[PDB]
């Protein structure tokens, strides 16, 4: 049993996407197939659900219009169109394999995330930054790497050839106001920053940009 | 639709404790068979749910017999008889037995240990930023502990709230110990303007917030 999602999308404001889960070594057409949407904040919200061997499908209130299931017996897939997608829509939605009464969802999908925003590819901005001048050096210090003004997701930061991993404290990206960022940190012994060369690698396969900054004392 | 609320909303648990997290309904869930359908399914960060119990009370396969359910018309508990670092993760009640079918509200489980006092950091901008024109300012603090955190952005004896990222990283492995990155965006036309640029954060460990600052005159 497997139930296999479409890739990850980005579309813009008021546009209409369609994922589709694909279902294979069991009867695809016996089974519900539940819609689960969660935001990247927190928690899991059901859209609905749809039966692909009849039409039945059931919907949230909350999602009432703003989804709609179709499914296909041929190809054992089933599809779930989003319409008006707002800033909200942005989130992770799953499939899963649900049989009311008898079976639980077992089974779920790897998950499709959908990206609502006006943006295009950009490639990332990426700013070292070292401790402050007017600042006491002592045995321990923190290490600093910024990476803003990139769209859309992922970077991943790496140092060289993993030269220190662990010890490093990465940070989810955040939007200032459309564009997404990151920032990176890591302590090194005080006498070993100076002298040892220490730098963070940024990657963004979406715009296929890689960039390799040192940093430096002030 | 049936609402279903769980608590508490975070259950920090140190390792080999028992663990309860509760979940009620709006209504009464029984089902004429003679059971009545709740299940519990447990989501590690960046991976799709998973099945742990079904029916209330019956175990799913493959699951470790620690885990253990019960309840009645409209009152269910989870237990764990013992922690362990794989059980880290967010735990929903899902309601099987009137259409639509609702997820809980979302039960983060957490190790508990010695809370640690956080190391505050500053990083002013960086020449990148100012032959870009912008101005950067962003404030770290690693390794701390409880969520009991909040930083103030107080310059040159002005309070300014308004371009202000709230990022912070969720509990690590190797030291369980969360961090908060909050960065101030500033444009040169203002950032010289001012003087002095301070980071206010204040903690549980230490009730005097902690002081970290740097003069633009230098
Ligand atoms: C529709 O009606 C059928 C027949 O009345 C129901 O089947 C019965 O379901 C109960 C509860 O699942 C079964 O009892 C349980 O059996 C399991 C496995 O042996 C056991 O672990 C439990 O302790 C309990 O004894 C019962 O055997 C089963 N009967 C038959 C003939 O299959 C069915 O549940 C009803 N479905 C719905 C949705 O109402």
């Amino acid at each position: 049993v497997q139930l296999q999602q479409s890739g990850a999308e980005v579309m813009k404001p008021g546009a209409s996407v369609k994922i589709s889960c694909k279902g294979t070594g069991y009867t695809f057409s016996s089974y519900w197939i539940e819609w689960v949407k969660q935001r990247p904040g927190h928690g899991l919200e059901r859209i609905g659900e749809i039966l692909p061997g009849s039409g039945s499908t059931n919907y949230n209130e909350k999602f009432r219009g703003k989804a709609t299931f179709t499914a296909d017996k041929s190809s054992k897939t089933a599809y779930m169109q989003l319409s008006s997608l707002t800033s909200e829509d942005s989130a992770v939605y799953y499939c899963a394999r649900y049989l009311p009464y008898y079976y639980a969802m077992d089974y779920w999908g790897q998950g499709t995330s959908v990206t609502v925003s006006s943006a295009k590819t950009t490639p990332p901005s990426v700013y070292p930054l070292a401790p402050g001048s007017a600042a006491q050096t002592n045995s321990m210090v923190t290490l600093g790497c910024l990476v803003k003004g990139y769209f859309p997701e992922p970077v991943t930061v790496t140092w060289n050839s993993g030269s220190l991993s662990s010890g490093v404290h990465t940070f989810p990206a955040v939007l200032q106001s459309d564009l997404y960022t990151l920032s990176s940190s890591v302590t090194v012994p005080s006498s070993t920053w100076p002298s040892e060369t220490v730098t963070c690698n940024v990657a963004h396969p979406a715009s296929s940009t890689k960039v390799d900054k040192k940093i430096v004392p002030r | 639709d049936v609402l279903m609320t769980q608590t508490p909303l975070s259950l920090p648990v140190s390792l080999g404790d028992q663990a309860s997290i509760s979940c009620r309904s709006s209504q009464s869930i029984v089902h004429s068979n003679g059971n009545t359908y709740l299940e519990w399914y447990l989501q590690k960060p960046g991976q799709s749910p998973k099945l742990l119990i079904y029916k209330v009370s019956n175990r799913f396969s493959g699951v470790p017999d620690r885990f253990s359910g019960s309840g009645s018309g409209t009152d269910f508990t989870l237990k764990i008889s013992r922690v362990e670092a794989e059980d880290l993760g967010v735990y929903y009640c899902f309601q099987g037995s009137h259409v639509p079918w609702t997820f809980g509200g979302g039960t983060k489980l957490e190790i508990k240990r010695a809370d640690a006092a956080p190391t505050v950091s500053i990083f002013p901008p960086s020449s990148e930023q100012l032959t870009s024109g912008g101005a950067s300012v962003v404030c770290f603090l690693n390794n701390f502990y409880p969520k009991d955190i909040n930083v103030k952005w107080k310059i040159d004896g002005s309070e300014r709230q308004n371009g202000v990222l709230n990022s912070w990283t969720d509990q690590d492995s190797k030291d369980s110990t969360y961090s908060m990155s909050s960065t101030l965006t500033l444009t040169k036309d203002e950032y010289e303007r001012h003087n002095s640029y301070t980071c206010e954060a204040t903690h549980k460990t230490s009730t005097s917030p902690i002081v970290k600052s740097f003069n633009r005159n230098e």
